Order: C-alpha cells, then structure tokens, then sequence
C-alpha cells in the first residue's frame, strides 16, 4: 500500500497511542463473537460459549497480542508487506486453509476497535488511511493463495 | 432471524443514538465515501466534500430508514419493500456496497457510544444491518 | 423473492435433472473439493478421492435437500430449518463456502444440461441457490 | 499463478478449442443477465431489458471478444499476470472504479460458459485448473487497488 505523508502521519500518531496489551485481545474476542464460524479454529482456547466467556479467556488476550505485533510489523514495512508476511501467509494458507475473506473481517473488526477506543479522534480521514493498511495486510496474508 | 436478545440490543443502542441518528448517518456516509472510493460511483451528482449539505441531507434519509426498520423489526420486508424496489430494482446497487456501509455505520456507532458498543451489542448490530441489507438486495434474489 | 418465472424455471431444470440428482450432487462436491481446497477443512473425516463412497453418499444427501427446497419453494425456511440449525448453529459453516458450492452446482448443471441451461435459467438457478444459502446461514443473522 | 505441467496441459488443450468469437460474448451477456448491477457500466450498449435483448446485442458480442483476448494474454503470460494486466488494472480501478468482486464473478461465469460448451470434457480437474487462472486474472486486474 502507498500511503501519503499525511495518511502515514495519521496512521502513525494513532498507533503509537495504542494499548498493545489489550486492543489485540479485543479484536480477536470480537472476531469470535461476531463471526462465530471463526471459533472453529480456536476450539482449543476453551470456554467460548458466551461473549463474556470469550472476552475473559486468557488465551484469547494472549493470542490477540501476537496478532497486534504482526500488524505493527506491516506498519514498520508498508513498502514490503509481502516479504514481511510470507512466513505468516504460508502458515495461514498452506497449513491452516483460512479463507482470505476472514483476513478482511479481522481487519475490519480491528478498525471498529480503534474507533471504539479513540472515539472522535478516529475521524473519517484517519479511518480511510487505516482501511488501506488493513487491506494491504489482508492482501499480503493471502498471497500464497494468489 | 434476530433472536430476542438481539432485538432488545438493537432497540437499546438505537435508543441511545436518539436525536443524533441523522448526524450519525451523515458521518457514516462520509466514512464510506472516503474509505471506499468505489462507492462514489453511485453518487456522481453529489458534492461529497466534508460539509456537503447533500451528504447531510442524505445521512438523515439513511438514518430515518434505519429507524423505521428498528421500529418494525419483525416486519422489515413490508416496512422497507419500497426501498428494496429502489435499491435492488432501479439503481441496481452492487450488493457488496451494503457491507461497506454497514461496516462504516458500526465504526460511527463505536466512535460515539463507547459504553453501549459491547461485544454482544456489536454482534446484534451486525446481524441487524445484515438483515436490512438482505431485504434491500431482495429483488436480486 | 423468486418471481413466478424463476420458480417455473427452477422446477423445469430440476425436472430434467430427475433421477441424476444424486450423481449430480456427488460431482458438484468433487468440483468444489478440488477447485476450492479451503472447503476440505470441514471434511477431515472423509476420503475425498475421486471414487470415495463417502463423497457419493454425501452428494445424494445434498441433492435430496435441494429437491426438498424445490418441492417446498414457497416455504424454504420451514422446509430447511433443521439443516439451518446444523449448518449455521452447530458445524458453524463459513458463509463464503455456500457461494463456492452453489457455483460448482451451476457448473455441474451446465456440464450436463446444455439445452436447459439458458441465460434465464442460469439466472433463476443462481437466485434459487442464493436463497437456499440465505436460509442455511440464517442463524448467523 | 503456478500451474503444474498437467494443469497447464489441461488448460491449454481446452483453450485451443474455444470459439473465440462467441464464448466471449456469452460470458458478458450472462454476467449482465445474472448480475444486473453490472449493467450500470454498459448502459450505452442499449436495449438490455430482457435476457434475449442482451444476448442478441451486437455490442455485447463485440465487447465480449475484447475480454476473451485479454484472457488469452494472461494464458500466454501466466508468470507475469501483473505486468500483462497493468494497463487494464489502471483502467478498471482508477478510471472506472469497478469493485474487484465483479472480476471474480466474471471469472466464474466464464467457467460456467466453458462447462456449458464442453460438457463432460470439462471435468473437475480441468475446472480446478481454470479456477486458479481465473483467480490469478482477477487478482491481477485488482492490483491497482492493492
Ligand atoms: C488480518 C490477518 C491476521 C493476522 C495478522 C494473523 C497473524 C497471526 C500470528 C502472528 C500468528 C502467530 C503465529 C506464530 O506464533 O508464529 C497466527 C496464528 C493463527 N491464526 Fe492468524 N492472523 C490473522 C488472521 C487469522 C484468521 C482470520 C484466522 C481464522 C479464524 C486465523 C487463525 C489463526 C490460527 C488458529 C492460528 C494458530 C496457528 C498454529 O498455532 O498452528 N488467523 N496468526
Ligand atoms: C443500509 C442500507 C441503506 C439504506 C437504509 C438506504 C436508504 C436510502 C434512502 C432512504 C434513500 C432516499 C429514498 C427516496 O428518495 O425515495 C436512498 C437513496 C439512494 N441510495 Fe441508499 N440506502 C442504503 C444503502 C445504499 C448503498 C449501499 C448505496 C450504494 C452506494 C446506496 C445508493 C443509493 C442511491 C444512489 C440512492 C438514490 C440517491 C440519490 O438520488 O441521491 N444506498 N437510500
Ligand atoms: C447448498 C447447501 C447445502 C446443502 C443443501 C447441504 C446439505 C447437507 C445435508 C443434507 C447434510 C446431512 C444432514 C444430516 O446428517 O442430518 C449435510 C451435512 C454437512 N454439511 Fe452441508 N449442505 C450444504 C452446504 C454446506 C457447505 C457450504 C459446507 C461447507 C463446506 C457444508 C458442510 C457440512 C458438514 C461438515 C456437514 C456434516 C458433514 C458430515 O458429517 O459428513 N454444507 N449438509
Ligand atoms: C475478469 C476481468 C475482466 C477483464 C479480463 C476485462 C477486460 C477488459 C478489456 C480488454 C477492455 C477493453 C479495453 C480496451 O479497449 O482497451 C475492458 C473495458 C471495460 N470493462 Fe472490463 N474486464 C473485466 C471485467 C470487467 C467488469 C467486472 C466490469 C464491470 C461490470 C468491466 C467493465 C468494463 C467497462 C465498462 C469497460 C469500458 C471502458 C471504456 O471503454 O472506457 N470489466 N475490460
């Protein structure tokens, strides 16, 4: 993805502010709750029958952190998402067989979470910029399909 | 399908939105037109800039239709039949676009309602907007 | 929604399919499992090779359910409610997969019915399978 | 897209047999009929209110040919779909604003058309191979979004 000086500015000021201990668990938790099919992949996580179950699951908040870190990487290397994500793409594509549409959905629940955390700070220009990024990560993860 | 919990949830959250529903719509339209430039293809007659009064007036229109759905949640097809004909049968709106709008609506709501946008409400609200979309694309099927 | 023309069309084309419905299903499953490897994730207990009797037996099962829908086309929710619970509520089937299957079904039908797979029937048949899919994912919404 | 010796064999024997005067119009005609939203882009084509209207429209069969030719190119250059499609991607993305999902749909109605033409010859292995290709073309056309 390209990103203009001001889009980068917008993406980078906000990301610095992000609680990288919690947001990453909220996104995954909400992915499971809102799109229950994805739970199939995380049945080892355990007690996930209710939203409060899911949101308090220690392994959910633990794994959401791993996810957030991969996003920080793509942010680090926007110019090379593909090289940045190859090891993950191979995993998600070859091993797990995840339908790439679910990369999009996680991207979008991630955008909601930031909206929810940052409120009016998360203006429409700052959204548009994060949609690009999110779409570039989804596209990169899916590369091994391509 | 919309269980009894979802209905309660959608009713609650829309309630909080109250008189801001129109300001909320106009914002959702703004986030969509910016985030998803491909949707602007349906609005070549609008001025889509930040303060456009056409976007405002259209935001209220979207908000009212949704308010009508919430108020008639057990009879949405009948409630929105006319807006189906329009969207599905005359403007021929690409179905993919209803997802992008519902997404922007959920972002707008998360941006304004930090107490009520819990996981459960988010889930309800997603299902509600998925139903409204199904009815709107209903001609198509 | 399925207009009166579509119904007629679906009834006609299914009619032609007649006693081959089960052989047609098994083929559609085969085209899906090959074309779209990601769907194999739901069938880790099957032998998915060309002659698998499990794929055959499952093809008939898919064909019969569809035959039930056609026969009860003005009451599919009631007709398939149970298969909704299963698909939506217990196996939790990714919705995207219903498109891939419907697509493979349309390819199978085009491959066997060259006289009846006209543009109009193709359109009807696509709408019919979109409805069946909506009912099957109905829990989800 | 990769394609194995035998997948290529399968894709290339069949494509040689293709009536490149007619199939290309059938796909576009059926795209318009089955997914009516796409008609928005072709309102200049004229009389398109019924399927028989659409299927007999001389400009439809004329334009479907242009489309088939672009597919033959990608077939020629599977190893470089991106370079092969750049001028088209820029057109479809920057100029026209076509949602990439409709590239997928045209791909898939193209696969139906070949099934319809070639019948049992269009076995499941030969389908699987054409789905790869079709997906590689869709992915390439959408590149300018990426
Ligand atoms: C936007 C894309 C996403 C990113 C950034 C991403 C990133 C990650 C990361 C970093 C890991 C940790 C792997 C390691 O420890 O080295 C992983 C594993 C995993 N992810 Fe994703 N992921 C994404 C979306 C998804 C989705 C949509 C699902 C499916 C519902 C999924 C399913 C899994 C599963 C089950 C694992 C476990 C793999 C294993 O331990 O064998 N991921 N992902
Ligand atoms: C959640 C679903 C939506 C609702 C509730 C909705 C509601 C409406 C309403 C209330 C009107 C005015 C009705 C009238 O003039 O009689 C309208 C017009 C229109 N909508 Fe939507 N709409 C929705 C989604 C879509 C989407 C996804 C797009 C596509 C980008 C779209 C495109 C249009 C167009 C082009 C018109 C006519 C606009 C104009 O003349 O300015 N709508 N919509
Ligand atoms: C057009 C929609 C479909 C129809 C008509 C259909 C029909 C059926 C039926 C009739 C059964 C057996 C019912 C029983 O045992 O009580 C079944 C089982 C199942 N279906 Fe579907 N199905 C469809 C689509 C899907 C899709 C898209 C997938 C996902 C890849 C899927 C996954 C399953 C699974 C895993 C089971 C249980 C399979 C097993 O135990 O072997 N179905 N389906
Ligand atoms: C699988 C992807 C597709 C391919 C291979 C493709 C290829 C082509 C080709 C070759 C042209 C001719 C351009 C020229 O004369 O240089 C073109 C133009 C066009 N295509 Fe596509 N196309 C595809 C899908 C679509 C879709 C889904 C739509 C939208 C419903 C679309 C809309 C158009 C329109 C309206 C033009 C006219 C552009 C103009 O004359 O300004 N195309 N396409």
């Amino acid at each position: 993805v390209h990103l203009t000086p001001e889009e980068k500015s917008a993406v980078t000021a906000l990301w610095g502010k992000v609680n990288v201990d919690e947001v990453g668990g909220e996104a995954l938790g909400r992915l499971l709750v809102v799109y229950p099919w994805t739970q199939r992949f995380f049945e080892s996580f355990g007690d996930l029958s209710t939203p409060d179950a899911v949101m308090g699951n220690p392994k959910v908040k633990a794994h959401g952190k791993k996810v957030l870190g991969a996003f920080s990487d793509g942010l680090a290397h926007l110019d090379n998402l593909k090289g940045t994500f190859a090891t993950l793409s191979e995993l998600h594509c070859d091993k797990l067989h995840v339908d790439p549409e679910n990369f999009r959905l996680l991207g979008n629940v991630l955008v909601c979470v930031l909206a929810h955390h940052f409120g009016k700070e998360f203006t429409p220009p700052v959204q548009a910029a994060y949609q690009k990024v999110v779409a570039g990560v989804a596209n990169a993860l899916a590369h091994k399909y391509h | 399908v919309l269980s009894p919990a979802d209905k309660t949830n959608v009713k609650a959250a829309w309630g909080k939105v109250g008189a801001h529903a129109g300001e909320y719509g106009a914002e959702a339209l703004e986030r969509m037109f910016l985030s998803f430039p491909t949707t602007k293809t349906y609005f070549p007659h609008f001025d889509l800039s930040h303060g456009s009064a056409q976007v405002k007036g259209h935001g209220k229109k979207v908000a009212d239709a949704l308010t009508n759905a919430v108020a008639h949640v057990d009879d949405m097809p009948n409630a929105l039949s006319a807006l189906s004909d329009l969207h599905a049968h005359k403007l021929r709106v690409d179905p993919v676009n209803f997802k992008l709008l519902s997404h922007c609506l959920l972002v707008t709501l998360a941006a304004h309602l930090p107490a009520e946008f819990t996981p459960a409400v988010h889930a309800s609200l997603d299902k509600f907007l998925a139903s409204v979309s199904t009815v709107l694309t209903s001609k198509y099927r």
